[PDB]
RNA sequence: CCGGGCACUCUAACGGGACUGCCCGCGAAAGCGGGAGGAAGGAGGGGACGACGUCUGGUCAGCAUGGCCCUUACGGCCUGGGCGACACACGUGCUACAAUGCCCACUACAAAGCGAUGCCACCCGGCAACGGGGAGCUAAUCGCAAAAAGGUGGGCCCAGUUCGGAUUGGGGUCUGCAACCCGACCCCAUGAAGCCGGAAUCGCUAGUAAUCGCGGAUCAGCCAUGCCGCGGUGAAUACG
């Protein structure tokens, strides 16, 4: 279908573009602008010379799908390589962004370990 | 929802504007 | 971050100290206090005991850490665990 | 046209009441005294030094505000103006 | 170790960052009023003493 | 503990602030400061002279200043010297027209901060705390007051282990709003710790 | 509630039908103090059943209570070693809140995603006599009955 | 001809005008539908017009300040008492045993410190 | 908007007004129930107000304070790090798990405070944060500031969702000397758990709960979901 996966027939364009990892309403909200594509068209409800417009466009705007999680654990793995704070807290895979250690960790920490 | 810093309402409960909370 | 507006901020002294070894070559390793400042491309290939809080930590300058502050490659915090 | 601006409401009436009349010894308008709204500035605070935060204690300043203008200015009355009894408590603004 | 503190918050310091507000009656360093600064608990105090020109109980 | 400060629970209802003087934000906390360091420097300058009230009202950059005490003479100083001697002096702090001022205390058997005074300068010398505070408690009814109490807390006559004594008479109605109740307190600080005193002076519900 | 006996509120008759009970079954409906909002999700089940059994809505809606108030009901009682249920007659005051919120929870429970339509289905069936809320008062005053036995237990 | 009342409600205040007419409502430039389009409750406004019938007799201009719509509608029913009784306080009979003429004192109770709001307690755990 | 008026509201001072005042009945009375008027009726509502004392409660880290204790140091300065860690456990909160909902756009309706190196109107650039300009305001008049929920229309159509926003990658704005530990905010992307929660357990009796939003204190900044207030809508129930 489209760069990665495919689009819900049922569901509008609109969310179904943000299906795409890669892809939240904002660039769903403009690669139908940019390709004048009607977002209420249901992914059903799409002509082809319309989705391979998009197709094209938007698999042309943005790595979305594999080439975007190659960078995003190459950005995390690059981090982990020059031994930053935030390196070691993905290394150790705790909360990086100054969240309190101590509680509420466990979006981090998954389950508990009493 | 009211912690969602792209929803409008997350802004107001924000008590901000962004993209999403015009001024 | 700092507003790119503003200049990058860094330590005058340490950085002053690093343009001063440039001349001199890649040598006097250098104790700092100056955990504050990000990372100069000068600075790359030089190395730095950066102050821990209570030590200064060696750290050498790979391009890898050009755009980071100097702190960060000097984990202020020892954590090992629980028993 | 002049303010009042005390922390009684007393000794700005009784400061305004002898303005009012001070315009009206000799002069006009004696534009009457208008209570304007009491700026109040709450403080609260926690009764104890140390901890027990949910005791308080609340604190406030009543800005009492009053006013009067003059039409008229009447220098008759406008060296009789500058001639004020001023009281402790109480503040003045000019203008008319 | 107050005093020198309570002191060194009045002279001024390398950066106007640093220059934070102590009670002027107490030198505590919490719960201080930039319109009074005195502390909660030094406010308190002269407030019951009256010397507060128009302060007063606050009871809605 | 638990009881709330008589002369704060009835400014502005019976009772009447100490310092009168409008201030704006931009002057009111400065005002306010030189205003405290005033009550501090009459306070030694006077308390021999027996101190009871410090009234700071500020007129156009020149400060109110009136000080209640029952020895005026002791004020003055020589024919007058002592008043100048701290009109200047009280000028030199506040540096704007220091306007001095002494008023006598009439019936000092009434001043609860004079009536808490004489009660410390007493358990100052070791007299017993227990009697002194009836005497004190005594002649201030004896004096008019229609309804008088003292109390005193901490080490009651130097022992180790503190204690509250008091001793009240007349009617002493803490609750009246409209009842005018003067408050003393005396700070009594002995070689083995610090006594409080607290002087209750019921006058009249007005 | 151990002084007086805290006498009930006098509700204000609504708009549309001048009825306070209908007034108490929007308070019912009411949350948060969205009258507005439960306002009309009733007057919109008004036009409901005034569609699919075009009658009085208000005729529909009282019939539907009578159809789910209780008059009978048991009462916890730990008498012992044993915790009674006494069968307890019901006051109209009670009679009618009982009711009332029963029919709404009914009400909370249907498919049918707008509330309006729940409210629809259910004071019809109610009406009707049907529906769990009917259900919810056919098995009290049953389970009620069915412990007469602690009858004289009743306080 | 002209005829007044005032309109107090919860922080809301309803200047009531009646000058007689077919029943024109007029809130703040506005229709009453118009001001106060899509509420339920915003129509017993008149009702103190239903109680003494001059519902086509007076025309309602009136204005209002403060508090939500709701609490904007009960100054009304305030206001529309108010005028009525100075128009005819024979009006009072069947006002008075409908309770229009009376204020609601029910206002928002004052925040406690400690408490959450008015009586909001924390949860405390022992 | 103006002249024009103070009508009205409001503003803020003084008063009146509710006192079982009045009628019925009960009661020895006290009082009590019913009623009248009345805006308010029987403590009109809410505050401030906390007796003797109790807890050898808390506080020597606000302060003051006896005493003991250190004087090239336990004192003072600077620098940085810590107070932010984190397998864990508890309390108190916020956001939710959805259609009485969520999102978008338009349209309303407050109160109460704050503001001269501060509110900053308004304008421009910028997706925005915000930045460049820039008037008024020196305060009922300038601004903060839009109230929000509400109403209209649209979309979504039960979906781990157009729910959920946690986490994380990146790019930025601002303050600050400096945002690594350790700030907030904007944008993109990411889209966690969570389907109303065991044992148990909390608050609330009216404009209360519940829900929605607004201001202020500290503060440059803000780690504020806190706190203190302010208002919008606005309940159910009380047999006992
Ligand atoms: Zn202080």
């Amino acid at each position: 279908r489209i760069a990665g996966v495919e689009i819900p027939r049922n569901k509008r364009v609109d969310v179904a573009l943000t299906y795409i990892y890669g892809i939240g309403k904002a660039r769903a909200k403009e690669a139908l602008e940019k390709t004048g594509i009607n977002p209420a068209t249901r992914v059903k409800d799409l002509t082809e010379a319309e989705v391979v417009r998009l197709r094209e466009y938007v698999e042309n705007t943005w790595k979305l799908e594999g080439e975007l999680r190659a960078e995003v654990a190459a950005n995390i793995k690059r981090l982990m390589d020059i031994g930053c704070y935030r390196g070691l807290r993905h290394r150790r895979g705790l909360p990086v962004r100054g969240q309190r250690t101590r509680t509420n960790a466990r979006t981090r920490k998954g389950p508990r370990k009493t | 929802g009211k912690g969602d810093r792209r929803t409008r309402r997350g802004k107001i409960w924000r008590g901000t504007y962004g993209k999403y909370r015009p001024r | 971050p700092r507003s790119l507006k503003k200049g990058v901020f860094v330590d005058d002294h340490l950085l002053e100290k690093v343009l001063e070894l440039n001349a001199k070559g890649e040598k006097r390793l250098i104790k700092t206090w100056s955990r504050r400042s990000t990372i100069v491309p000068e600075m790359v290939g030089h190395t730095i005991a950066v102050y821990n809080g209570k030590q200064h930590v060696p750290v050498y300058i790979t391009e890898n850490m050009v755009g980071h502050k100097l702190g960060e490659f000097a984990p202020t915090r020892t954590y090992r665990g629980h028993g | 046209r002049i303010k009042l601006r005390g922390f009684d409401h007393k000794t700005l009436d009784a400061s305004a009441q002898k303005i009012v009349e001070a315009a009206r010894r000799s002069g006009a308008q004696v534009s009457g005294p208008i209570p304007l709204p009491t700026r109040v500035r709450r403080f609260t605070v926690i009764r104890g030094p140390f901890k027990h935060k949910d005791s308080r204690e609340h604190f406030e300043l009543r800005t009492h505000n009053r006013l009067v203008d003059i039409i008229n200015p009447n220098r008759k009355t406008i060296e009789q103006l500058m001639t004020l009894d001023l009281p402790t408590g109480v503040e003045i603004e000019i203008k008319t | 170790a107050r005093k020198a503190l309570i002191e060194k918050a009045k002279r001024t310091p390398k950066f106007k960052v640093r220059a934070y507000t102590r009670c002027v009656r107490c030198g505590r360093a919490r719960s201080v009023y930039r319109f009074f600064g005195l502390c909660r608990i030094c406010l308190r105090e002269l407030a019951h003493k009256g010397q507060l020109p128009g302060v007063r109980k606050a009871s809605w | 503990g638990n009881k709330i400060h008589p002369i704060g629970f009835r400014l502005g209802i019976t009772r009447d602030w100490e310092s009168r003087w409008y201030a704006g934000k931009k002057q009111y906390r400065h005002l306010l400061l030189e205003d405290q360091r005033i009550r501090g420097l009459l306070e030694k300058e006077l308390y021999s002279a027996g101190l009871a009230r410090v009234d700071i009202e500020r007129a156009a950059d020149n400060v109110a200043v009136t000080v209640h005490v029952a020895k005026p003479g002791v004020v003055i100083g020589r024919g007058g010297e002592r008043i100048r001697v701290l009109r200047e002096e009280l000028a030199k702090l506040t540096g704007k027209n220091v306007a001095l001022n002494v008023q006598e205390v009439q019936n000092p058997n009434l001043s609860a901060p004079l009536v808490a005074q004489r009660v410390a300068e007493q358990i100052e010398r070791r007299f017993a705390v227990r009697r002194a505070i009836k005497q004190a408690v005594q002649r201030v009814m004896e004096s008019g007051a229609k309804g008088a109490k003292v109390i005193v807390s901490g080490r009651i006559g130097g022992a180790e282990q503190a204690r509250t004594e008091w001793a009240a008479q007349g009617r002493v109605p803490l609750h009246t709003l409209r009842a005018n109740i003067d408050y003393g307190f005396a700070l009594a600080r002995t070689t083995y710790g610090v006594l409080g005193v607290k002087a209750y002076i019921f006058l009249g519900e007005v | 509630a151990r002084r007086r006996r805290a006498e009930v509120r006098q509700l204000q008759p609504d708009l549309v039908y001048g009825d306070v009970l209908v007034t108490a079954f929007i308070n019912k409906i009411m949350r948060d103090g969205k009258k507005n909002l439960a306002a009309r999700i009733f007057y919109d089940a008004c036009k409901i059943i005034q569609e699919k059994t075009g009658q009085e809505p208000l005729k529909v809606f009282k019939q539907a209570v009578e159809n789910v108030k209780p008059r009978m009901e048991v009462r916890s009682r730990r008498v012992g070693g044993a915790n009674y249920q006494v069968p307890m007659e019901v006051s109209p005051r009670r009679q009618q809140s009982l009711a009332l919120r029963w029919l709404v929870q009914a009400a909370n429970q249907r498919p049918e995603r707008r509330a309006a339509v729940r409210i629809a289905h259910e004071l019809m069936d109610a009406a009707e006599g049907k529906g769990g809320a009917v259900k919810k008062k056919e098995d009290v005053e049953r389970m009620a009955e069915a412990n007469r036995a602690y009858a004289h237990y009743r306080w | 001809e002209q005829y007044y009342g005032t309109g107090r409600r919860k922080e809301a205040v309803a200047r009531v005008f009646l000058r007689p007419g077919n029943g024109k409502v007029t809130v703040n430039g506005q229709d009453f539908n118009e001001y106060f389009q899509g509420l339920v409750r915003a129509v017993a406004a008149l009702e103190p017009l239903r109680a003494v019938d001059a519902l086509g007799h007076f025309d309602a201009y009136i204005t209002v300040r403060g508090g939500g719509k709701s609490g904007q509608i009960d100054a009304i029913k305030l206001g529309i008492a108010r005028a009525l009784v100075q128009y005819n306080p024979d009006y009072r009979a069947k006002l008075k045993p409908l309770g229009f003429l009376t204020r609601d004192a029910r206002v928002v109770e004052r925040k406690k410190y400690g408490k959450h709001k008015a009586r909001r307690a924390p949860q405390y755990s022992k």
